[PDB]
């Protein structure tokens, strides 16, 4: 599978490639290829890292394996009248998936806790992380020391991508007292 | 000190534990200007016959201090079989473990090296046609990518010819292009086993061809050795008489640069013909061909150019010395 | 009998055989089955579905690893490639500052300061009170089955009731 990538990357250098490996240690042999650039879209999915990794997190907090499995994968929401209460609410959760988008200007010079309050209360969305600049890096639920700069990528969990657009279209002065959250979709603040 | 024939250097029947090393002992030994052999094999694998690699390196043409020490890297259970041939040679150093562990390489010092060979010994051409030399290709890439406080001499045994595609970075070549015109085969970083089948033709047409090849390659493989090695006793010792030790004074292949020395006068802007005649008269040296830089650290080959041919300062020449 | 379990399963349809109270059809899909909601089962086939997610969302596979492995940096990949293994050293105060990061953990509402909400509060009130005072982020709930299996709810609405014997997935910073 590494040899296959070599031939692919030999034919055309600037191409997106994703690979399944089995052992974790074999990831190093991809770094030995010169045209390999993780910065520009190339990825590597280890089986062993993720397989036991989900299982490991269940030891710390049980059932997290399912939360994550249902989060990232695609699941069909379909509440039928034959189902019970516990089965119906579970299905609602599976539909919620990972989505990323830039934030509005209102979040500038605020903390992550202060940011998420506005997201959960008004916009009715959850936040996990922000892409912090530096060689940029990801950071899950940082402390109040770190602040938000302009054009930072948010990390959301929600029903669909259409609802996440409400993060981009937002203002403190204009979109203050709005009851129905579906009304918020104005560019000219 | 020497064989019964007086053509190669000799040592007593050592056990394997004398020449064995750990990583610490390899690093502690200040090795520089040496040969490395990345050997890929299992315990239950067929013998290559590494004697034929080491034997020509230990010719009687070279003095004892001039000999380049070899550092084989591979599996033990394999090398235990081949030790019965290799035991009677000076300056060996078998290191256990696979040659993909960078700790094994960094202890051996590929950093300071004359030539790092890569050889496979597994059951090849059995399952797949194109994914044969995957271990050989990965190893070459591994060493090129590895850095320390890239410019490394390498050479790889390849079963399949089309696998030459995968080695170099700057591949300005089509897949349809034939083997010999490709970049790395001109530089000498690659080598095919299929060349041995083409030698069958040459031996048929020219009768005195296969003889000429062996005399250039092996150093001095006489038919006496074939009969002596057939007995089963192995390489017989003996320090020899002055009559037998006179046989060591013979030709050897070697490379000369035109950066320093008396021939550097030609390097500024001379010609190959002037170099040839001045070499042959005064020194007693015969030049075969050039080995230039690629542009103005790969180096292409020129076998016997014309008289009116320019020479750069940073050039190298293949030579047959007599000393 | 009341034991925490989890099983690596190659084939998905073998999930049928685990539990006693199978109130499910054989034609039913994997994720809707009882034990996969409780977390007693886990399929290897989930890793093939992650190949799709890595293609569409570029910053997905990164997010997963940061949650799972704890702190698998690319430095370790290069260090483990050498062959020496996990190098020791007790480190400087600058390097030891990196340990202060998030971790996944579970909190119950039987005891503690959050138990006030457990009698008959809401998820929204729990979320805001957690985030301001403590600096805690809640992801989802982990309820009892009826009123010892426990199904999962990932990110419920604001107006959602909370029983006393409930459990919540949490991202702490200590």
């Amino acid at each position: 599978n590494i040899m296959r990538v070599i031939s692919i990357k030999n034919y055309h250098s600037d191409i997106k490639v994703i690979v399944q490996l089995l052992q974790y240690h074999n990831k190093a042999y991809l770094l030995n290829i010169p045209s390999w650039d993780w910065k520009r879209g190339d990825d590597a999915v280890c089986v062993a890292e993720l397989k036991l990794g989900f299982i490991a997190q269940s030891c710390l907090a049980p059932g997290f394996s399912t939360l994550m499995a249902n989060l990232f994968t695609m699941r069909s929401y379909k509440p039928t009248p034959e189902m019970s209460q516990w089965q119906t609410d579970y299905m609602r959760g599976t539909g919620m998936e990972m989505y990323t988008e830039y934030l509005s200007s209102a979040f500038n010079a605020l903390t992550f806790p202060e940011a998420a309050e506005l997201c959960f209360s008004k916009l009715k969305l959850l936040l996990l992380a922000i892409e912090v600049r530096q060689e940029s890096t990801l950071a899950i639920n940082p402390g109040p020391k770190v602040k938000i700069e302009n054009a930072t990528q948010g990390f959301f969990i929600a029903e669909s991508a259409e609802e996440v657009k409400r993060a981009f279209y937002y203002c403190k002065n204009c979109h203050a007292n709005v009851s129905d959250v579906r009304q918020i979709k104005k560019c000219k603040c | 000190k020497f064989d019964s024939t007086g053509m190669f250097h000799w040592c007593p029947d050592r056990p394997l534990n004398d020449c064995l090393q750990d990583r610490s002992q390899a690093s502690a030994s200040g090795l520089r200007n040496h040969v490395v052999v990345c050997l890929f094999a299992d315990a239950a694998s067929p013998l290559i016959g590494l004697r034929n690699l080491v034997m020509p390196l230990r010719a009687s043409n070279f003095h004892y201090h001039e000999l380049k020490p070899t550092i084989i890297v591979g599996n033990l259970d394999y090398l235990h079989r081949e030790w019965k041939t290799l035991q009677n040679f000076p300056k060996l150093s078998i290191l256990p473990g696979s040659p993909l562990n960078r700790a094994n390489l960094r202890a051996v010092n590929i950093n300071l090296c004359d030539m790092c060979v890569i050889v496979s010994a597994k059951d090849r051409n059995m399952e797949d046609p194109n994914l044969v030399d995957k271990e050989a290709i990965l190893c070459s890439l591994n060493i090129k990518a590895m850095t320390f406080d890239a410019n490394v001499p390498l050479i790889t045994e390849l079963a399949n010819d089309s696998n030459v595609q995968f080695l170099d970075q700057d591949d300005d070549d089509d897949p349809d292009t034939e083997l010999y015109m490709t970049q790395p085969f001109a530089c000498g970083t690659a080598f095919a086993v299929s060349v041995l089948d083409s030698l069958m033709s040459t031996s048929y047409f020219n009768d005195n061809a296969l003889t000429l090849i062996r005399t250039l390659i092996t150093g001095g493989a006489t038919p006496e050795l074939e009969q002596i090695l057939a007995e089963g006793a192995g390489m017989r010792g003996g320090y020899c008489s002055p009559a037998v030790l006179a046989n060591r004074d013979r030709c050897r292949v070697a490379q000369i640069s035109l950066f320093d020395g008396p021939l550097a006068q030609f390097g500024q802007g001379g010609h190959y013909g002037e170099l040839f005649v001045y070499a042959l008269r005064h020194f007693g040296i015969l030049c075969i061909g050039l080995y230039r830089f690629r542009d103005t650290s790969k180096r292409y080959v020129i076998t016997n150019p014309p008289e009116d041919f320019p020479l750069l300062p940073t050039d190298q020449v293949y030579v047959l010395t007599y000393k």
